[PDB]
C-alpha cells in the first residue's frame, strides 16, 4: 500500500464496508498487529499515526484491533474522565457471546489500552521524584470512595478502563516522546488473536470487518463468538475441499490399476485417508457438532467407492481378456478335434493344467481372479466329460477315477471363488471400522489440544481478574473487590 | 456453640456478605482455644479485613471532603475513626490475648505478627501527632518480627513471606515515610522471589506470583 | 441535634457509603417534626433501601443453602429478625411522621409506595398467614398510591412509574399473579412511551431508567 485507503465508510448515517479495500486485505496472508487510534476531533490522532507509519466507530476499533490508542489533550480531569462514557457504553455496544455480566468477557479477547496525553501540562512533580506516566495513569484510575450517583459516576468509567481492557499503558506528550510511544508499539504490540489462538491475517481481519459492519447494519450488536464461528464456517468449508484434494492426489499418484490385491487398494486408502484428515483437522476450528468433518468423511467414502469399482472393473477387464488370450485357443483345439483321437485326454488335461497354471502366473490380474477363472471352466465343465468318454486308451474303470478327480477339482474350484468373495467382504468391512477409528482418533487428539488452548486463554483471564482484585482491595475497595471474586467463580464454572 | 458450628457460620456469612458477623463468628472461634488451620487462618482475616477496609474508605471519604483541614465533617469523621478503632483494638485483643505464640508453625507464627502490623497500621493512618509515632513504631516491631522469622523459616516465594514483605514495604512509604526503604524492600523482596522461581511448581506458583505483581504494581507507582 | 445537621451528616454518610448510618441521620432528621423536600425523600429513600437491600441480599443467599441440601437456619433466622426491625422502623416512621402528613400528591404517592415496598419485603420472609395478612396491607398501600397517581400524575411522572414498577414487581415475586403483573407492567410502559415526548429534561433521566426497568422485567417474566 502506498497510501492509506478508507476501510469502513460512515455516509448518511451508514457504515459500510469499502470493498476496494476488502480486496486488499483479502491478498494479505502474513499475520497481522492492527493497532487503532480513537478520541475527540482535531487532536492529532492522524498525525501520530503517520509517526507510527462515534459510539460504533469506538466499538469497531475495539474489536478490530490489537492494541487501542485513546488519544486526548491535556490532562485526566472531569472533563477528560466524561469522555470516557464511550468505553462505558461499550457493555451496551459489544456481545461477547450469543449463547451485566457479558462484559465480565471482555478482558479476555479486548486490546492492550494506550491512553496518549497531548500537549501535557503537568511537571508530575511529587514528593522525593516525579510519577511516571504510567503511575499517573494509575493515580488517575483510582476510586472515589461513596455510593452517591457523582461517586458512581466518578468511578464507573475508571472501573470500565481497569476491567475491560488486559494491560493499561500511558504516554504523555517531543520528538523523543514520540520516538518511545512507537519503540513501545512496535515491540509490545502482540499479533491480533481469536479465540483458539487463531492468529489474523488479512483473509481473516476481512471476515471480522464483514461480520461486524453488517451486524451494526442490521440493526444486531457486533458480537465477538459470532464473527469467530462465521470465520469458522468459511475456514472448515474450504478445509473439507483442500483435505479431498489431498486424498484425491495422493490416491493418484500412489494407485496402479487393477491392484495386485484389495488389500493393497485398502492399505493406499488409508494413508491417504489418514493424511487427509490431518490436512483438514490442522486447517479448521470450532466445528460445532462435527459436522463439517462428517461431511469430509462422507466424501472420502463416495471416493473409495469410485476407486473400488474401478479397480474391480479393470480387474475383470484384465482377467477376461486373459481367459481370452489363454484358454480360447484350447477351446478351438477341442472343437477342432484335436483330441477326440486315441490317448488325447491325456494330453487335454495335462494342457489344460499347464494353461490354469499360466492363468494363475500372470501379473496383476487383480481381485476378481478367481471369480473369472471359476465361471468360465464351470460353464465349460462338460468339455472334459467330452473328451475323456471318448479316450479309448483309458479303461472303465480308469474313467470313474477321472471323473471324481474332476469333480473334487471342480470343488476345490469353487472353494478358491467363494473364498475370494468372503475375504473381500471381510476387508471391506475391516476397513470401515478402521477409517472411523481413524477420524475418532484425530478429533479426539485436536479437542484434547483445543481443550489445553482454551484453559491456557482462561487461566490468562483468571490472572488478569485476580490482579485487578488485589489492586481493589489494596486500595481500600471491598464492595468492588467482592465484585471481581463473583466474575472469578463464574470464570470458574466455564473452566 | 461448638466450635464447628462458629466456623460454619463464618462460611455461610462470607456467602451472604456478612463480614461483620463472619468476624464475631471467627471471634468465637479463636477464643475456643484451638488452633486455627490454614483456612480458618484465612477466614479470620477475610472477616476483619472486610469489616476495617469499609471503615477506612468511610473515613478517607469524609477526610478528603473536609481537606485534612480546610462542623458537622469533623463530627461524623471521628465517629468513624473511633468505630475504626474499636474493631482494631478487638483484632489486637484477639492477636496478643490469644493467637500469638499460642501456635507452633513459623507460618501461623508470621501469619499472626503480620496481621498484628497490619492493624497497627490502620491505627496509624487515622492518627496523627506522637500518637502517630507510638504506633508507627509498635507496627513496625510487630512487621520486624515476622520479617526475623519468615527469613530464617521460609522460601523467598513462600506467599505469607511475600505478602508480609508487600505490606511491609507499604509501610515505609505511606506511613513511615520512608520511600526510599520501601523500594528497595520491594526490589530484594520480588528479585529473591525470582532467582527461585524456576524450581517453584505450581503447588503455588499462582499464589507467589500473584503477590510478585503487587510488589512491581507498588515499584511502578513509587517510581 | 439540628435538623439541618442531621441531613448533613446523612448526605456525607452516603459519600462515605456508609448507609446504616445514613438511615439513622435521616430517622432523627424525620422525627424533628418537619416535613422532607423532594431531596431529603430520596435521601430517606437510598439509605434505607441499602440497609435492607444487604439484608434481603443475604437471606436470599441463606435460604437458598439451606434448601439446597441446624447452622443455616438459626443464621437465616437471625438475619431474617434483622431484616423486619429495619422494616418495622421505616414503617413506624412512614405511619405517624411521612404518610398523609404533607399535601402534595407527589409526597403522598411517594411515601404510600414506601409502604408497599416494605410490607413487600416483610413478605418475603413470611409464612402462612401471616404473610396473607402482611400481603393485604401491601396492596392496599400500593393501590392508594396507583389511585392517587392516576389521577394526579401525567403517565411519565417518575414516581408513578417507579410506583406501577414496584407494584407490578408484587403482583409477579408476591401475590402469585404472573398475568397481572406482566399487563400492568406493559400498560405502564406504553402510556408512557406515549408521552415520552416533549417529558422535560426535569424528570427525564429518572423515568428513562424505570422505563426500562419494566422492559426488562417484561423479558424475564416472558
Amino acid at each position: 500500500m502506498t497510501g492509506p485507503m478508507c476501510l469502513i465508510e460512515n455516509t448518511n448515517g451508514r457504515l459500510m464496508a469499502n470493498p476496494e479495500a476488502l480486496k486488499i486485505l483479502s491478498a494479505i496472508t502474513q499475520p497481522m498487529v492492527v493497532v487503532a487510534i480513537v478520541g475527540l476531533y482535531r487532536t492529532g490522532k492522524s498525525y501520530l499515526m503517520n509517526k507510527l507509519a462515534d459510539s460504533w466507530i469506538f466499538a469497531l476499533a475495539v474489536l478490530l484491533s490489537s492494541t487501542f490508542v485513546y488519544n486526548s489533550i491535556g490532562t485526566i480531569n472531569q472533563q477528560a474522565m466524561d469522555q470516557l462514557y464511550y468505553v462505558t457504553e461499550l457493555t451496551h455496544r459489544i456481545r461477547s457471546k450469543s449463547s451485566v455480566e457479558d462484559s465480565a468477557d471482555f478482558v479476555s479477547f479486548f486490546p492492550d489500552f494506550v491512553w496518549t496525553l497531548r500537549d501535557f501540562s503537568l511537571d508530575l512533580e511529587a514528593d522525593g521524584q516525579p510519577l511516571t506516566p504510567d503511575e499517573y495513569l494509575t493515580y488517575s484510575l483510582k476510586l472515589k470512595k461513596g455510593t452517591s450517583q457523582k461517586d458512581e459516576t466518578f468511578n464507573l468509567p475508571r472501573l470500565c478502563i481497569r476491567k475491560f481492557f488486559p494491560k493499561k499503558k500511558c504516554f504523555v506528550f517531543f520528538v523523543q516522546q514520540v520516538a518511545d510511544f512507537c519503540s513501545y508499539i512496535f515491540s509490545n504490540s502482540k499479533t491480533k488473536t481469536l479465540s483458539g489462538g487463531i492468529q489474523v491475517n488479512g483473509p481473516r481481519l476481512e471476515s471480522l470487518v464483514l461480520t461486524y459492519v453488517n451486524a451494526i447494519s442490521s440493526g444486531d450488536l457486533p458480537c465477538m463468538e459470532n464473527a469467530v464461528l462465521a470465520l469458522a464456517q468459511i475456514e472448515n468449508s474450504a478445509a473439507v475441499q483442500k483435505a479431498i484434494a489431498h486424498y484425491e492426489q495422493q490416491m493418484g499418484q500412489k494407485v496402479q490399476l487393477p491392484t495386485e490385491t484389495l488389500q493393497e487398494l485398502l492399505d493406499l486408502h488409508r494413508d491417504s485417508e489418514r493424511e487427509a484428515i490431518e490436512v483438514f483437522i490442522r486447517s479448521s476450528f470450532k466445528d460445532v457438532d462435527h459436522l463439517f468433518q462428517k461431511e469430509l468423511a462422507a466424501q472420502l467414502e463416495k471416493k473409495r467407492d469410485d476407486f473400488c469399482k474401478q479397480n474391480q472393473e479393470a480387474s475383470s477387464d484384465r482377467c477376461s481378456a486373459l481367459l481370452q488370450v489363454i484358454f480360447s485357443p484350447l477351446e478351438e483345439e477341442v472343437k477342432a478335434g484335436i483330441y477326440s483321437k486315441p490317448g488325447g485326454y491325456r494330453l487335454f488335461v495335462q494342457k489344460l493344467q499347464d494353461l490354469k497354471k499360466k492363468y494363475y502366473e500372470e501379473p496383476r490380474k487383480g481381485i476378481q481372479a478367481e471369480e473369472i477363472l471359476q465361471t468360465y471352466l464351470k460353464s465349460k465343465e462338460s468339455m472334459t466329460d467330452a473328451i475323456l468318454q471318448t479316450d479309448q486308451t483309458l479303461t472303465e474303470k480308469e474313467k470313474e477315477i477321472e471323473v471324481e478327480r474332476v469333480k473334487a477339482e471342480s470343488a476345490q474350484a469353487s472353494a478358491k471363488m467363494l473364498q475370494e468373495m468372503q475375504r473381500k467382504n471381510e476387508q471391506m468391512m475391516e476397513q470401515k471400522e478402521r477409517s472411523y477409528q481413524e477420524h475418532l482418533k484425530q478429533l479426539t487428539e485436536k479437542m484434547e489440544n483445543d481443550r489445553v488452548q482454551l484453559l491456557k486463554e482462561q487461566e490468562r483471564t483468571l490472572a488478569l481478574k485476580l490482579q485487578e482484585q488485589e489492586q481493589l482491595l489494596k486500595e481500600g475497595f471491598q464492595k468492588e473487590s467482592r465484585i471481581m471474586k463473583n466474575e472469578i467463580q463464574d470464570l470458574q464454572t466455564k473452566m | 456453640m461448638e466450635r464447628a458450628s462458629l466456623i460454619q457460620k463464618a462460611k455461610l456469612a462470607e456467602q451472604a456478605e456478612r463480614y461483620e458477623d463472619m468476624a464475631a463468628f471467627m471471634k468465637g472461634a479463636v477464643e475456643k482455644g484451638e488452633e486455627l488451620s490454614c483456612e480458618e487462618r484465612n477466614l479470620l482475616s477475610v472477616a476483619y479485613k472486610n469489616v476495617v477496609g469499609g471503615q477506612r474508605a468511610a473515613w478517607r471519604v469524609l477526610s478528603s471532603i473536609e481537606q485534612k483541614s480546610n462542623p458537622e465533617v469533623r463530627e461524623y469523621r471521628e465517629k468513624v475513626e473511633t468505630e475504626l478503632q474499636g474493631v482494631c483494638d478487638t483484632v489486637l485483643g484477639l492477636l496478643d490475648s490469644h493467637l500469638i505464640k499460642e501456635a507452633g508453625d513459623a507460618e501461623s507464627r508470621v501469619f499472626y505478627l503480620k496481621m498484628k502490623g497490619d492493624y497497627y497500621r490502620y491505627l496509624a493512618e487515622v492518627a496523627t501527632g506522637d500518637d502517630k509515632k507510638r504506633i508507627i513504631d509498635s507496627a513496625r516491631s510487630a512487621y520486624q518480627e515476622a520479617m526475623d522469622i519468615s527469613k530464617k523459616e521460609m522460601p523467598p516465594t513462600n506467599p505469607i513471606r511475600l505478602g508480609l514483605a508487600l505490606n511491609f514495604s507499604v509501610f515505609h512509604y505511606e506511613i513511615a515515610n520512608s520511600p526510599e526503604e520501601a523500594i528497595s524492600l520491594a526490589k530484594t523482596t520480588f528479585d529473591e522471589a525470582m532467582a527461585d522461581l524456576h524450581t517453584l511448581s505450581e503447588d503455588s506458583y499462582k499464589d507467589s506470583t500473584l503477590i510478585m505483581q503487587l510488589l512491581r504494581d507498588n515499584l511502578t507507582l513509587w517510581t
